[PDB]
């Protein structure tokens, strides 16, 4: 599929890639298990436990990482907001990718 | 013009002998400016107020601004004694500075008059 | 140049690397590629000032010189709705709480 | 969506997760609803609050894996009449369920080992367990089917290549996380079967065919075995199977092969020789007996051929025999067996044995014969060759005589011979001599020709300093006249030998005495090479006497010419008169007197001049004997 | 992590664009690294050092390791051709993970580690982060894998 | 008796002459080599690294003689 349809639980529908994050072998291997195959392959992702602004910032960061993974251009730093640090800590400790 | 001096020729020869790899391995930092702002030595130059080095001696000998080899001896003494007064008497820095000055003198012990 | 964009409309989500010298019409074509809705019925606006497909990424002021690297560039999305273009509607995201009693 | 946290129900979550795992692994395409809900349920289970639910969810997953292994084992155990095909198909089904491995369980991959570790690998362990449940009990059936298929293919039937390949691959492919699985699973039984087959085949063939037939059949069988090993195995053990077959067939029969190899080499059955050489090349002990036999045969053939040499043309016969033998052996060996350096060394040893075979009761004059052969090839009286042909002959002779014993003796003989051939006026080309010397100096080293260099520098130093003195005379004050041209060489005088020390002081004719004296007077200035003794035995010339019956002077040596210049005092002289005039010893005086009397130059011993001397040629020379 | 005591001059100052104050680690006779004066983001620092020295770049006010010239450390070379060169500073693969661990360690003092509305995994597992000897030894652990 | 000819070949020559003068500082044999000059008994090339000065009565060992008449050896 063109995109990877990632949607959290609370209403919205969104698209994000994994190859775009391949530097995130986290993504490369988290799309990395039991057979999930259909003729209309579009990378649909339905989850019920993710924050919305967190997901948007994470998508921006994923684009950054997929542009900078072995890229030699200028790079910015990691932008975060002071509202979700603890949730991010737990989420990372779970993800590690 | 300058009528060449035997002392000046012997000084060029001494600079050559210094150009051997043996001396630069310990006076190589002195073959160029021992920075006063290199390590924060805002007082290093205040203590030693006669900027000089192996390159300083080479320049003062090639430019023909020196009168004789006594000037080279005085400049070497000034530089070495400034280094020593900068360093203490219980150090490898004193050892190296004394080695360099004494070697200069002993090697000068073989140049006759002209 | 790399202009950072992120369009929120209804419950949608899309992102790419937007050319500053390229066309907002190119942005509409990309939106068509991503959504099945060619730029014909698409409608993107920087705030409220309508950015015609001729206005490039720099036509809105968002480029790699000021584009957020840890957060996307603000983008509004309005699509074609039958005989008229439904106005741009983007509601607010989740509500943030305050800090703990010892961490603020 | 932007989903807030939640509390998960273990039982319903496990039911939902299983309802997706079944539809995914079971070779079925399920709804996008389940596709999207699987990961959400997994996350909801892994995100229990305010405590962990790993132990429980992971336990459920492990039970699922064990159930998969056991159920696959049972379903395969239903495979009585289709054991091999069923094993291959079930392995392929599990492999496809894993080849969908780009879907969900990256969290299982990298969120358990790093939760209770730095207890196994998850997907690899699942494959290993599925092998244990079906493969671990069915290894007997799987190996038996593989061996039966291999035997049937060896009998003439068509095997199942893809099924064999996959069934062999999976067991080694069990653990990724290197040769553990496969190198411990198949290599041993495969090599054992190959060794048994090779032993039986070799035992039968050794009596069922001759040497050449056995070698050809063995080469074909080895090619077929390599093909079969490539079809049914990876490159980790193909070498093992090939080497086992080689040890069984081309190794165990080394003694019989060498016993037949004597006749094989003596018969030069190019095909059989190539087969034996190839079969023995990779073997540690295949070379030695054949190499020894071949070298002995070559040396014996060369010696036998050279024994028939004709007395007149001994050097030519030796050169021809050596060239023929070397060419034939080199061509055969290098064409048949990849050019063994051991073969080159054996050829060198055989050639050395042939060349250095000196007959008892005589001294081995091979170096002198070679030097004389080179001199004759360079001779200007033996037509039949060109300059390029001579250069080629010298190039061949260098590589042929590389193994001649008497190096120093050959060098001294050549030096003396060339010294004579240049003293006589026969060296038609110092350049051709220098080409032969170029061969001899590219071969025999620098000291090999330092002597030649000195002798040449002597021909020059004489030439050079004497010419300088003659030029000084040409710029001198007084007049001079010659009447007869001459040439000489006394330079740095230690290059070529004429080593006979003098015995009697020489008194030669004043004719050349004046030339010698003037030469010394002009020459004694500023040079020094040799300061040796007299090497001037080569004195001779001519004079035209208008007082005889007609003017006729023939070649006469220095002693005879000096005696005749003593005849510039009296035509009739006794033996003592000629002896004193010549200053020569008794032997030389007698030889010269006899030669002058018998040569028609003259007619208690007394001698007289000849006034009617004549011969068949008006220009004839009283010969020097040493030639 | 023990610097080479060559005493052979290496005339280089590394252009280090570290957004905080630039006080990287150093080398002692046995390997003791110490902070250094402030080199801010964008400008370079100039000092003559000893040939054979390995050092990298970090955040002067963050204390976390950012790969030395993006590698382990700017490496030791002698003085030949007399040209300037440096092992500059730069982030590792700029990690939101490290960013969040350090952000927790910052918005809560080092004594505020095991106190989330969660269980005691965040502090150690993720925010047991910036330290000089740690960063050095862990980079060396990478280089021991290498 | 008659001989109106000119065409002999003849020879007499060869005048050998060793090195000449007194060359003592360390300066080994003027006609031989120095210690290392002619300590090379497998050699005679002293005769080409020889002992002479010029046309002006000089001589010495080969190397320390050159750097320390006959064109001889
Ligand atoms: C102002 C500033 N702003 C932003 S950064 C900065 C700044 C930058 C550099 C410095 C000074 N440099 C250093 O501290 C360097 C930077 C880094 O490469 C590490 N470092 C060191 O000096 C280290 N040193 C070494 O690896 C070599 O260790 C020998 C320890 O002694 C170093 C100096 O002792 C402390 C102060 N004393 C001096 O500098 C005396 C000086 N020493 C020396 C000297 C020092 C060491 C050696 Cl091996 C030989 C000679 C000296 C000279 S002239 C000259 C060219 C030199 C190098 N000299 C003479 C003559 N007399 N006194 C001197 C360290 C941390 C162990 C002290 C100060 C401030
Ligand atoms: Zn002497
Ligand atoms: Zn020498
Ligand atoms: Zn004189």
């Amino acid at each position: 599929a063109m995109y990877v349809k990632l949607i959290s639980s609370d209403g919205h529908e969104f698209i994000v890639k994994r190859e775009h994050a391949l530097t995130s072998g986290t993504i490369k291997a988290m799309l990395s298990g039991p057979g999930q195959f259909a003729e209309n392959e579009t990378n649909e992702v339905n989850f019920r436990e993710i924050p919305s602004h967190v997901l948007s910032k994470v998508c921006m960061y994923f684009t950054y990482k997929v542009r900078y993974t072995n890229s030699s251009t200028e790079i910015p730093e990691f932008p975060i907001a002071p509202e979700i640090a603890l949730e991010l800590l737990m989420a990372a400790n779970f993800l590690d990718c | 013009s300058s009528k060449v001096s035997e002392q000046l020729k012997c000084c060029s020869g001494i600079l050559k002998e210094m150009f051997a790899k043996k001396h630069a391995a310990y006076a190589w930092p002195f073959y160029k400016p021992v920075d006063v702002e290199a390590l924060g030595l805002h007082d290093y130059c205040d203590i030693i107020k006669h900027p000089m080095d192996m390159s300083t001696i080479k320049s003062k000998l090639e430019a023909r601004e020196y009168r004789d080899a006594q000037e080279f001896g005085a400049d070497v003494r000034l530089m070495f004694s400034n280094c020593y007064k900068y360093n203490p008497p219980d150090h490898e820095v004193v050892a190296m500075a004394r080695k360099l000055q004494d070697v200069f003198e002993m090697r000068f012990a073989k140049m006759p008059d002209e | 140049m790399d202009v950072f964009l992120m369009i929120r409309r209804h419950k949608t989500t899309i992102f790419t690397d937007a050319k500053e010298s390229s066309t907002v019409f190119e942005l509409k074509r990309i939106v068509e590629g991503i959504l099945k809705r060619p730029p014909d019925e698409q409608r993107l606006y920087k705030d409220d000032q309508l950015l015609d497909d001729g206005k490039t990424l720099g036509e809105c002021g968002f480029t790699s010189q000021t584009a957020r690297p840890q957060a996307p560039a603000t983008v509004g999305l309005a699509f074609r709705a039958d005989d008229t273009f439904e106005a741009l509607c983007i509601e607010p995201f989740s509500s943030p709480p305050e800090l703990p009693d010892v961490m603020k | 969506m932007s989903l807030k946290p939640r509390v998960v129900d273990f039982d319903e979550t496990w039911n939902k997760l299983l309802t997706t795992i079944k539809a995914v692994v079971m070779l079925e395409y399920v709804e996008r609803a389940t596709w999207n809900d699987r990961f959400s349920d997994i996350y909801a289970l892994c995100v229990a609050y305010p405590e962990p639910l790993g132990e429980r969810l992971y336990t459920e997953t492990k039970i699922f894996l064990e159930n998969h292994v056991r159920h696959l084992h049972k379903r395969v155990l239903e495979s009585e009449e289709q054991v091999l095909v069923m094993y291959h198909r079930y392995w392929e089904e599990y492999s496809k369920g894993a080849d969908y491995m780009d879907c969900l369980y990256r969290y299982l991959n990298t969120q358990f080992i790093k939760k209770n570790k730095l207890l196994m690998e998850i997907g690899e362990l699942a494959l290993d367990m599925w092998r244990k449940l079906m493969v671990e009990p069915l290894q007997a059936i799987l190996i038996r089917m593989l061996l039966r298929e291999i035997k049937n293919d060896r009998g003439g039937e068509d095997p199942n290549q893809k099924v064999i390949h996959g069934v062999i691959n999976s067991f080694v492919h069990v653990e990724q996380y290197p040769l553990k699985f496969y190198q411990e699973i198949f290599e041993s039984p495969f090599l054992t079967e190959t060794g048994e087959y090779y032993k039986q085949e070799a035992s039968n063939l050794l009596q069922e065919s001759n040497c050449s037939q056995y070698m050809e059949k063995v080469l074909g069988r080895l090619k077929d075995e390599e093909i079969r090993c490539r079809k049914y195995l990876h490159p980790s053990s193909y070498t093992k199977v090939i080497h086992e077959c080689q040890q069984r067939m081309v190794a165990d029969h080394l003694q019989f092969l060498h016993a037949e190899c004597h006749n094989i080499i003596r018969q030069e059955k190019k095909n059989d020789m190539a087969n034996m050489y190839v079969l023995l090349r990779a073997v540690s002990t295949g070379l030695p007996h054949m190499i020894q036999e071949l070298q002995n045969h070559i040396h014996d053939e060369g010696l036998r051929a050279t024994s028939n040499l004709t007395q007149e043309n001994m050097p030519t016969l030796f050169v021809e025999s050596v060239l023929e033998v070397h060419g034939k052996f080199v061509q055969l060996i290098n064409t048949v067996l990849n050019g063994d350096q051991h073969f080159m060394s054996a050829l060198d040893k055989a050639l050395t044995s042939v060349v250095n075979y000196r007959e008892p009761k005589s001294v081995c004059k091979a170096p002198e014969l070679l030097a004389k052969y080179c001199d004759n090839l360079l001779k200007k009286s033996a037509k039949g060759m060109t300059e390029n042909e001579v250069e080629d002959r010298l190039t061949s002779f260098i590589t042929v005589f590389k193994y001649i014993d008497d190096k120093d003796v050959f060098q001294k003989f050549y030096a003396r011979m060339l010294a004579k051939r240049l003293i006589h006026g026969l060296s038609m080309s110092m350049d051709s001599e220098e080409a032969m010397i170029n061969k001899l100096k590219q071969a025999c080293g620098y000291e090999f020709t330092s002597k030649l260099h000195r002798m040449y520098t002597d021909m020059s130093v004489s030439a050079d300093l004497n010419n300088k003195f003659n030029n000084f005379i040409k710029n001198q004050d007084t007049v001079i006249d010659l009447g007869i041209s001459f040439q000489i060489y006394v330079l740095q005088a230690g290059a070529w030998p004429l080593t006979q020390a003098p015995s009697s002081t020489f008194a030669i004719p004043q004719e050349l005495e004046k030339s010698v004296q003037m030469f010394e007077l002009f020459y004694s200035q500023h040079f020094s090479g040799r300061k040796l003794t007299w090497l001037h035995y080569l004195c001779t010339g001519e004079v035209k006497m208008n007082y005889l019956g007609k003017p006729y002077v023939a070649m006469v040596t220095t002693y005879q010419m000096a005696v005749l210049l003593a005849f510039n005092n009296s035509e009739t002289v006794s033996y003592k008169e000629l002896q004193d005039s010549t200053q020569m010893n008794e032997k030389e005086l007698t030889k010269t007197i006899k030669s002058l009397l018998d040569v028609k130059m003259i007619n208690e011993s007394s001698f007289s001049l000849n006034m009617n001397f004549s011969s068949k040629r008006t220009k004839f020379k009283i010969t020097t004997s040493m030639q | 992590l023990r610097s080479v005591n060559s005493r052979e001059p290496s005339q280089v100052i590394f252009c280090n664009r570290s957004p905080r104050v630039v006080l990287p680690v150093w080398l002692n006779f046995d390997g003791e690294p110490q902070p250094y004066p402030t080199l801010p983001p964008g400008t370079g620092r100039r000092i003559h050092s000893y040939r054979g020295h390995l050092w990298l770049f970090r955040d002067a006010g963050t204390h976390d390791g950012l790969l030395v010239n993006q590698t382990e450390l700017f490496v030791p070379s002698l003085n030949v051709d007399g040209q300037p060169i440096f092992a500059n500073i730069t982030l590792p693969v700029y990690t939101l993970k490290e960013r969040c661990l350090q952000v927790v360690r910052s918005l809560v003092k080092p004594e505020n580690y095991r106190r989330l509305d969660i269980v005691r995994s965040l502090y150690e597992d993720l925010e047991d982060h910036p330290n000089v000897q740690k960063d050095l030894e862990r980079l060396t652990q990478e280089r021991i894998a290498h | 008796k008659r001989f109106e000819v000119k065409k002999w070949n003849a020879v007499a020559l060869w005048a050998w002459d060793i090195v000449v003068d007194n060359c003592a500082i360390c300066r080994n044999h003027i006609m031989d080599l120095c210690i290392e000059c002619q300590a090379n008994q497998a050699s005679a090339t002293s005769e080409e690294c020889t002992v002479a000065w010029g046309v002006c009565n000089h001589a010495f060992h080969f190397h320390c003689i050159s750097r320390w008449q006959k064109y001889g050896h």
